[PDB]
Parts: C-alpha cells; structure tokens; sequence
C-alpha cells in the first residue's frame, strides 16, 4: 500500500505543524542544536569583581583525621601521605607530556 | 570556615579520585529517622518531671 | 600475566620470582578461599571420601 | 565532556577541517589519474 | 494504586524506575524519579501494594569502584584521539 | 603421572572403603521418628541381610583395589607394558556396568545418600574406572594439560592486550620510541 | 467493583458534626501490606486469627521424578516434579483427639499402632488438606496418567473402612443460610453432655472417649463403591484433555496452563480437601504475585468413601508416597492435642 | 531437617507433661 | 470526580513557545515563499 | 552470503522457538532486564559498569526503535 | 599480537647497567 503510507505522512507533518503553532494536545515535536552565542556567561572572567578584589581548615583537617585515626605510626603515615600526593601530580604530568 | 565553602589543597582528595562522595540513600534515612525521633529512657514516675 | 610478559620481556616460568609471587599472593590469597569450597562441594563427592 | 567537546567552536574547526581534508584527497586522485 | 513496580537503581539507589498500570493516565510508561531523604515513602509504597525492587549493591564501595574509575579517567583521551585520527588520517589517508 | 594418579587415587579410596567399613562394627539406620508404629521395619535397626551383604561389597572393591595396585607398581613405568591389554578390559567393562545400575538407582527407589561409608567408594572407583578408560583411549600424556592451560593462557593475553590497548593507554604512548 | 479493584483508602469522618476530622482509625490491614510479595502473605499471628485462619501445616514433602544422589556432583541430577505440604484443622484436632491422646508421653503414644490407625481413620473429620506446588513446568497428559497410576494401585489394595455415625440429622437453615448451629449446642443448656447423650442414644454410641461411634463398611458397598472410583479415574486423561486441539480445553483460557495450554505453569498449585461422608473439594491457584493471583473450584464430588480412603492411605497410609511426611505429620498432629498449636498464634 | 525439630518438640513437651504432673502432685499433697 | 487522578497526562499538556522560539516561528512563516 | 544461509535458518529455528513460548518469553525477559540495568557485570567481569550506565536512554532507545519514532 | 610468540616458546637490556 502507497496511498495510505502517502496521506498518512502528509496528515503527520500537519500535525507537526500543528503543534508548533497553537495547542494540539497529543504530539511530541523534536528539538535543535543550537550553535550560536550558547552559554553567554562563560565568556568572561568575573571572578574577581564579585569577591570585592579592587584553606587551612583544609589541611588542619587532613592531617588531623589521619593522625586520630591510626609508636611512631603517625609519622609513617604522614610520610606515607606526602609521598604518595607527590609522586601523583608527577605521574600525571609525565604521562601527559607522553603524547 | 569564614563562609569560604571550599578550597584547594595539593592533597588530591580520595574521595573524588574513587568515587565515594555521596552517600548511599539508606544512609541518610536512617540517620535522620534516629535524628528526629529523641528517645526517652527515663521516666517521669521515678524523676519528678510532669511536663515536658 | 599478560602486563608482566609484555614489560619484563619474558614470560614467567616456575624457574623466576615473578611467578612464586604471583602464585602465592594473587592465587592462594584471592582465588583459593572459594575455589577450595567450589571442590569440596562439587568434585570430592565424585570421589569416594564424604 | 561531551558538552565541551561538540561545543559550537569546535564543531565549525571540525567542519572547516573535514572539508579541507576532503578537497585535498579528492586533488591528489585527481592529480593521480591523470598522470 | 496506579504504579505497579518500582526499581531503585544507581550506584547509590536513589533513582528509581516506576511502572504505570493500565488505568494511570495515559496508559503504561516508565519513569525516572529522584528521590530525597524522606523516611516515609517505604511504608507508603508497601502499603499499597507495589512490587518494590532494589539492586545487588556490592559492600566494599572501593573494590567495586576502582576499575571503572580508571576507565572514567582514562578514555577521554581516546575518544579525542580517535576524533582527530578520523579527521586526519582515515580521510587524508 | 595422569593414568598413574587415577591408579594411586583408586588404591587408597578402596583401602579407605575397607578400612572404614569392617574396623568398625555397623552403622544405625535413620529412626524417623512416628514412621507407622507397627511393623515393615519403619523407625527400626539393622539385620543379617543387609550386614552380610554389605561385607561383601566391601570384598568386591578391595579385588579391584588389589588390581588396581597391583597395575600401578607394575606399570608405573608407562614388564611389557601392552599386554596387560587383558586386565584392562576386566578393569573396565565392570566399572561400566556397575555404574550402569548405579545410574538408576535412583529410578530403582533406593536410597543411597544416608550411607556414605558404602555408596561413595562404589560411586568414586566406578567414575574413576571409567574415566580412566577414556583416559588410556586417547592418552592423555601428563604434559597436554600444559598445552591446554598454555592454549587458554595466550588467548586471555591476547584479550587484555586488546582491552589495554583499546581503553586505558594507547600502547604506541607508553613505549619508546626510537631514532631521536 | 472498580471500587475494590483498586485499592485507594478512603478515610471516614466522624459523624459528630463540629469538625468531621477523620477517624483515628487508620490501619494498614497486614493482608492487605502484603501485596507485591510472591509466597505467601505474612500477616503477624492476631490478624490470621481474627482471620478465621484455622487450618495449621503438619508436613513437607515432595514428589520427585528422580531423587537426588549425593554422589553425582552435586546432585543436581535430582528433578523435583511437586512440593506438597498438609494442613489439618486445629480445634477440630484439639476436641477430637485432645481428650483421649493429651497428656502422655509423646514417644510413648506414637509407639503404639492404634494412634496410627486413628489418624488414618480420622483425618476427614479433621477437614484435612493436602496442597501440590508445582515444582517446574508440566506437560497435563503425563501428570493425569502418573496420578492415575499412582492411585490406582492404592485404589484397589483398599478394605472396606470404618466410618462415623450421624448423631444428628443437621438440618440446613433455610431461612438463614449462614446461621450456624454448633454456637447453641456446644452451650446448649450450657451442660450439653446430657443433652448429647440423649442425641446419641438414638444412632450410636460413642466406641471411645474421643466421642466417634464408628462403624466398619459393610460386606456391600465396599465393592461398588470402589468401581465407581476407578471409573472416575478411568475418565479422567480425556475429560481435561477432550480431543486433540488444547484450544478447547477447559483449563485453556486461564493463566493456570501456558497460554498454549499445553504446559502447567510453574508456582500453580492444587488444593484438595476432604470432607467426612466421603467428599472431595479441589481448587487450583496460579502462583505470582499475591496481588494478581487467582481461585478456581475445580469439581465438588461426593459419596466416594474409596476416592478419600485412597488418598488418606496415599499421604498418611502405612505406605505413602514420602514416608517422612506422613511421620512429621502425625508428630506435629500429637503437638496441639496437647492444648497448643503450631505456629503459636496466641 | 524438620525432624531434628520434631525430636526437640518431644522432648520439650514431655519435660512439659511431667514438670506439672510432678509440680501438681507436690503442691496438692503439701495442702492436704 | 472521585476517581481522577490529579495527575494530567503526557498528552494533554498544550506546548508554549518562548521568546526566542517565536522569533523562529515568524522567520519561518515569512520566508515560507 | 548471508541471506542464503538466514534463508535456511529462518525456518529452522522458526519451529524450534514456536516449540517452548514459555522459556522463550522468560529469557527475553530476563536479558531485556539484565541488559536495562547492567548490574551483573561487578560479579562476572569484575568491572561495575552500573556507575556509567543510563537505564533511561536505553528504555527510550528501545520505544523509540518499537514505535519508530527517533 | 604482541605476546603469541612467548606462548609459542612453549606450546611448540639497557647496556648502560653493566
Ligand atoms: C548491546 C548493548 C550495547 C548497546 C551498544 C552500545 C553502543 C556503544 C556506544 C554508546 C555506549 C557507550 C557506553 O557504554 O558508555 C556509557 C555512555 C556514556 O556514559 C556517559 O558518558 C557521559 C560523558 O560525559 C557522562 O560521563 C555520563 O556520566 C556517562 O554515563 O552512556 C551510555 O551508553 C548510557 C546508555 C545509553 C545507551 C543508548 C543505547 C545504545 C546506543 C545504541 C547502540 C545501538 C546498538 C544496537
Ligand atoms: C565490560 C568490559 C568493559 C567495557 C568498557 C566499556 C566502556 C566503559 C567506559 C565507557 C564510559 C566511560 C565514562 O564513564 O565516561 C567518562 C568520560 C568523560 O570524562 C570524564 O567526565 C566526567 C565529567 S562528566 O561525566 O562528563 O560530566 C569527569 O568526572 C571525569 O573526570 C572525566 O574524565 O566519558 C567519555 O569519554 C565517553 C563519551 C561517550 C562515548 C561515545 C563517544 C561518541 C562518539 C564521538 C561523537
Ligand atoms: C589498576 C589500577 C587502577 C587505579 C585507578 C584508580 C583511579 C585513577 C585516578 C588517576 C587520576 C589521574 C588523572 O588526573 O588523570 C589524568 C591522567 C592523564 O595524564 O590520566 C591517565 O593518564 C591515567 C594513566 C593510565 C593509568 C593506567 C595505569 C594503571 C596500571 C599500571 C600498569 C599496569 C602495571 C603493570 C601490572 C603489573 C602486574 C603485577
Ligand atoms: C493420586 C495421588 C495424589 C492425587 C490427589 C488427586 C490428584 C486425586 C485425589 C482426588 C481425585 C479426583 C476426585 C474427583 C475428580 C474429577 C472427576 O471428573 C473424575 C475423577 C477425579 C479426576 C479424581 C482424580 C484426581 C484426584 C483429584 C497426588 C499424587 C497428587
Ligand atoms: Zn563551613
């Protein structure tokens, strides 16, 4: 059958049509990509006009958990910390740059 | 904290690099049905206390 | 296995370290608690011993 | 990431790219055949 | 009574998957709702009779979540270099 | 070796049969507290019958076991090594056969599961008999299983090359290059 | 009835007209809290009390097509074909057995055989109730031709039985159909003894402290009554399977068989109760969710003293078809005549 | 497995039997 | 109205364009020829 | 090539999978399910793929591909 | 393939250190 395929693909755009002009009330219409000024508000830097310009709770924090949890043992793990934060930023950077 | 919410720190933060900071809805739910039901274990017969 | 035969340049025999360390560790600290009970459910009833 | 990768800049540097990289392989079987 | 079975899922089970019965309106869907702390719902959806499901949810949270994390940061690379290879090499061969 | 462990294994079954069933007197049947308190012997000990022709059983596996130890510490250089073709086919068509029954004792409506200390060894040495058998049909020579897991090895090596290659760090990154 | 299809609650005002704020009554109705589960409805003890749930389990077995062999690996050769358990009326079982059997020595009243002959004997005054779970998918012609089978044999190697005496013609109540009669006369003149000894005096009288006067089958009616079981059974392969196309079968048409009605389903189970004066109830239930489950009654025979013999032997009799059922079943049916119950609804 | 239960049922009921046959005989023998 | 839901549809909820979509729509009704 | 061959197996496993229409519409069920929410994968693979999962575009996947409708 | 042949092997340096 062509002829119905043929109405029936008309009476869909018109529906279509419908919908995106006034209230039809059983479709579901598709939407775009937008290429365009998308986003607007990452454009700029405004960080330093909202602070009024013109993190020691952090580490305290750290260091303070891992030596109430688990002599000298609080020293092993602190250098256990330092050493291992360091040679990750290291590992990072190098495998980076093997590209 | 001054109102500074967060911050940076050159310790890279396990939480984030495992995957592990949020915390697992049956959790929170029993956290806070032991939050907002305080428990009473004395009783007002032996302590004097006729009201609340 | 594979990661060490491709970094070392040679494949681990019984004769090197690598495959002692691997087997006790890796093996008989991962994978036997449960292999063991998989035998002794499944393959010593198809022997003589209950 | 996928937000940032198809954002709309890249998408034209893809685009200029493709079409650049397909007019200079179609010049090459062109400059070939007819050698 | 218009909600069959609901199905929690994600990593930390606080998404579900509800299934609608024939006489919801508009008939028999899936939908995705996100939940918050509320101590109140299990009761509620017993006591009305819902098949309520909920997933595996392994116990370590470090072990299950340690090669996917890899992979997590790992693959970005490769689908940026798989983009420019395309670009550059399976057209300008 | 691979024919030989089968041996060994079925040497010290059969002696664990034996020296289990006879070194001690018998075993007690399950009671099943309320089973029809009459008569046809529900809730009830043991007898004669059974006793006796258990002892039997016990007798038939210790043959096999002096067979099989006798094949062992005879062969166990696998004199002439062929013609004990005789004694291999005493060793296994039995065992087929037996297993045969033993394959429908179920269907027989026996109960072979609440006596371990005579079921098991007929059940292990009949599966061991046969699949030794199969074993001495195509020869399996001790070293082929090396060539099995070696197989399946440098398949699964071949899978995580891939993987690695394909998800986590692009081989041509990690390794060297040459000339500059 | 779209009302109670679904199940919305609806609360009541309180008809004191100031505020009409609803009732303090609420409830969660543990029936009701029980839907979406797949088993079974777990209702905490009170609520199948108040329930008119008086029917405990005495005994588990199963009918195999292959037991189990621990020497296979693992055993899974083992296929099951039926789970069956059994229920019997517990305050039926407490004043019938309770008065003559409680207060020995357990082990002491199961040594003897004449406890045995009396649970044989009496298991349909206790409306005893066995129930058959299908284990796996079943094709219908092989179930019908196995139970024939299985009945058969037992249907033949039957002596004529003992049976109880009418004591009282028990009128229906025309008038009000649901009035029950039992209420008054247990409280009679509130000393019914003498009052039931005048009743009895004119039937029979009692042959035991239990309160049964019975009565052996008679040299006839031992043998036709036989026949007509076994022609009941005879007909039983082709009347669920009438002619070669399943689409007209009777249990096509309900999720009971596979839509193909070729195949029982898996989770349906059949009930079959027993009634005194020879009488059979069969019902079958799909399995699934308790929400969406459904009940059908079978067939309600009548005046087949063999078909309920039969079947008490088969499950209860000197040779049954799993013996440690029939075992567990009269110990745990020792238990309440004790003044308890299984299951400890108090 | 249920006959494990069964057994300990048995016995308990039995302990139960008796504690009270011997309880009532001590206590009614006591009154009189 | 005892029996209804409260809970509208997927169907019936009428669309409503925003600003910039009505800009679309005039372009596209004006360069319709 | 394929065709020829899809030819003769069409009809083949046609009444293979008329035969069951019980098993048949249990595994589709439990792969569809399995397939929806990846959450067998930590204790086969070793890799927990529900981390990365979304349930939801595969449902739509799904309808849309029934209905055709992208 | 990378690695078949340390299989086949069986189923058949940095210079500057020293
Ligand atoms: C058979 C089942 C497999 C279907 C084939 C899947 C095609 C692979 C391409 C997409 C999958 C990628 C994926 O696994 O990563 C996971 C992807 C990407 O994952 C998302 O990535 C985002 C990128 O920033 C974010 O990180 C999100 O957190 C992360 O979830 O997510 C999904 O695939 C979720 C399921 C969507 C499934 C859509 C249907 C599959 C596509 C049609 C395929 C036709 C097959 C016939
Ligand atoms: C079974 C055996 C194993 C099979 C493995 C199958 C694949 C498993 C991993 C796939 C998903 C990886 C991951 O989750 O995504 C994490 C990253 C995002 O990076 C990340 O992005 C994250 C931010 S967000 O998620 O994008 O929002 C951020 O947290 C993170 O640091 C950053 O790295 O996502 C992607 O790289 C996948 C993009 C989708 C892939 C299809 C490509 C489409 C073709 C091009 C057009
Ligand atoms: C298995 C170990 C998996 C542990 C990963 C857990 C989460 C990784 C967080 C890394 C964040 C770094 C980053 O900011 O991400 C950015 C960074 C980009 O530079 O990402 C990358 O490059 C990723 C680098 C590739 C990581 C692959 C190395 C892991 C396996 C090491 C080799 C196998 C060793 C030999 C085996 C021996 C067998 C006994
Ligand atoms: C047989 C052992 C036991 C089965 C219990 C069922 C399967 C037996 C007991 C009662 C019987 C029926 C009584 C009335 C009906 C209907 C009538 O039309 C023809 C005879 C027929 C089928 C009878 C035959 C089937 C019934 C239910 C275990 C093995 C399940
Ligand atoms: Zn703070």
């Amino acid at each position: 059958n062509i002829f119905s395929k043929k109405i029936i693909s008309k009476v869909k755009q018109k529906k279509q049509k419908l919908n995106y002009m006034t209230s039809y009330l059983n479709v579901q219409s598709e939407h775009n990509v937008k290429i365009f000024h998308n986003s607007w508000w990452t454009h700029l830097n405004i960080k330093n006009l909202v602070n009024n310009q013109d993190s020691e709770f952090i580490n305290s924090a750290i260091i303070k958990s891992i030596n109430n949890k688990t002599s000298s043992e609080k020293e092993t793990m602190q250098l256990l910390l330092m050493s291992s934060s360091i040679l990750l930023h290291l590992c990072a950077i190098i495998s980076l740059v093997s590209i | 904290c001054g109102g500074a919410a967060w911050g940076y720190s050159f310790f890279p933060n396990t939480a984030v690099m495992f995957g592990l900071e949020r915390p697992f809805w049956g959790d929170t739910l029993a956290r806070l049905s032991k939050y907002w039901n305080p428990t009473q274990v004395a009783d007002p017969a032996r302590t004097g206390q006729l009201l609340p | 296995l594979a990661l060490l035969t491709w970094m070392s340049g040679r494949l681990p025999t019984p004769a090197t370290p690598e495959f002692w360390m691997l087997a006790y560790f890796g093996f008989y600290r991962k994978v036997w608690p449960d292999a063991a009970a998989w035998l002794q459910g499944y393959v010593v009833p198809l022997m003589g011993f209950a | 990431f996928l937000g940032w990768l198809l954002a709309p800049g890249r998408l034209e540097f893809y685009e200029k790219a493709a079409c650049v990289a397909i007019a200079l392989r179609v010049l090459g079987i062109v400059i070939a055949i007819s050698t | 009574g218009h909600v069959a079975r609901v199905r929690f899922y994600g990593p930390e089970k606080n998404k579900v998957m509800a299934t609608t019965r024939a006489s919801a309106p508009g008939g028999e869907r899936l939908c995705k709702v996100v939940l918050p702390p509320d101590p109140e719902l299990l009761d509620h959806l017993v006591s009305n009779g819902v098949v309520v499901d909920t997933g595996v949810t392994e116990d370590d949270r470090l072990r299950a979540s340690l090669l996917v994390q890899m992979l997590r940061y790992t693959v970005p690379f490769m689908v940026i270099s798989g983009l420019f290879w395309m670009i550059h090499t399976w057209i300008l061969d | 070796t691979v024919a030989g462990l089968l041996l060994t294994t079925t040497i010290v079954v059969s002696l664990y049969g034996l020296f289990a069933a006879v070194f001690a007197p018998a075993p007690a049947l399950p009671v099943a507290v309320g089973a029809w308190p009459g008569t046809a012997a529900a809730a009830a000990v043991m007898d004669g019958s059974a006793a006796g022709l258990r002892r039997l059983a016990a007798g038939g596996l210790l043959l096999t076991a002096a067979a099989s130890h006798g094949l062992f510490d005879f062969a166990g250089s696998v004199p002439n090594p062929t013609i004990y073709s005789l004694l291999n086919l005493g060793f296994v068509a039995a065992a087929v056969l037996q297993s045969y029954f033993l394959y429908i004792a179920p269907a027989w409506g026996v109960n072979v599961n609440w006596d371990t200390a005579l079921w098991g060894p007929m059940y292990g040495t009949a599966f061991l008999g046969l699949v030794y058998g199969l074993v001495a049909l195509t020869k399996f020579d001790w070293s082929s299983v090396v060539d099995a897991v070696l197989r399946v090895a440098c398949w699964f090596a071949e899978l995580t090359m891939w993987f690695w290659d394909t998800f986590v760090w692009k081989f041509s990154w990690s390794e060297k290059t040459r000339r500059a | 009835a779209a009302l109670a299809a679904s199940v919305r609650r609806i609360a009541v005002a309180d008809p004191e007209d100031p505020a009409g704020r609803p009732l303090p009554g609420g409830g969660a109705s543990g029936l009701d809290r029980s839907r979406g589960l797949t088993g079974a409805a777990h209702m905490s003890g009170q609520e199948a009390e108040e329930l008119e749930l008086d029917w405990g389990q005495v005994g588990r077995g199963a009918l195999w097509r292959r037991r189990p062999t621990r020497w296979l690996l693992g055993g899974l050769d083992g296929v099951k074909d039926w789970e069956l358990e059994a229920y019997a009326h517990e305050p039926l079982a407490n004043q019938l057995l309770g008065a003559k059997y409680g207060g020995r020595d357990p082990r002491a009243v199961v040594a003897d055989p004449a406890y045995a002959a009396d649970v044989l004997r009496a298991g349909p005054l206790l409306g005893m109730t066995f129930v058959l779970r299908a284990a796996r998918d079943l094709p219908l012609q092989e179930v019908a031709s196995s139970w024939r089978g299985l009945l058969g044999n037992y249907l033949q190697r039957q002596a004529p039985l003992s049976l109880p005496k009418a004591v009282r013609p028990a009128h229906l109540d025309p008038t009000d159909l649901n009035g029950v009669a039992w209420p008054a006369l247990l409280s009679r003149p509130a000393a019914a003894a003498h009052a039931a000894a005048e009743a009895e005096a004119a039937g029979a009288v009692p042959d035991d402290e239990m309160g049964v006067a019975w009565r052996v089958q008679s040299g006839k009616e031992a043998a036709a009554s036989v026949a007509a079981a076994q022609q009941l059974l005879q007909s039983l392969p082709d009347a669920l399977c009438p002619g070669p196309s399943p689409a007209a079968w009777p249990l096509t048409g309900t999720k009971l068989v596979d839509e193909g009605g070729r195949n029982w389903r898996r989770g349906g189970s059949v009930w079959v109760t027993l009634q005194p004066e020879g009488g059979v109830l069969v019902q079958a239930q799909t399995g699934g969710v308790v929400g969406e489950q459904e009940s059908y009654l079978l067939t309600h025979v009548q005046g087949q003293e063999a078909l309920a013999g039969a079947v008490m032997s088969a499950f209860m009799g000197p040779q049954p078809l799993d013996p440690e059922l029939a075992a567990a079943a009269r110990s745990v049916l020792l238990v309440p005549a004790n003044g308890f119950t299984a299951a400890n609804k108090e | 497995n249920d006959l494990i239960s069964i057994k300990y049922c048995f016995n308990n009921l039995y302990n139960y039997i008796s504690n009270k046959t011997a309880l009532s005989t001590k206590n009614l023998f006591l009154f009189s | 109205e005892l029996m209804r839901s409260a809970v509208p549809a997927p169907g019936e909820v009428p669309n409503r364009n925003s600003r910039g979509q009505v800009a679309e729509q005039v372009r596209a009704i004006l360069d319709q020829y | 090539a394929w065709q020829q061959s899809f030819e003769t197996y069409g009809g083949k496993l046609r009444e293979v999978l008329l035969g069951q229409q019980e098993a048949a519409k249990n595994v589709a069920k439990q792969l569809d399910e399995g397939v929806t929410y990846m959450d067998w994968t930590y204790r086969s693979t070793g890799v927990d793929l529900s981390a990365v999962w979304d349930p939801e575009l595969w449902i739509r996947f799904r309808e849309a591909v029934a209905q055709n409708e992208p | 393939n990378k690695i078949k042949p340390y299989f086949e092997a069986y189923f058949s340096l940095n210079r500057w250190s020293v």
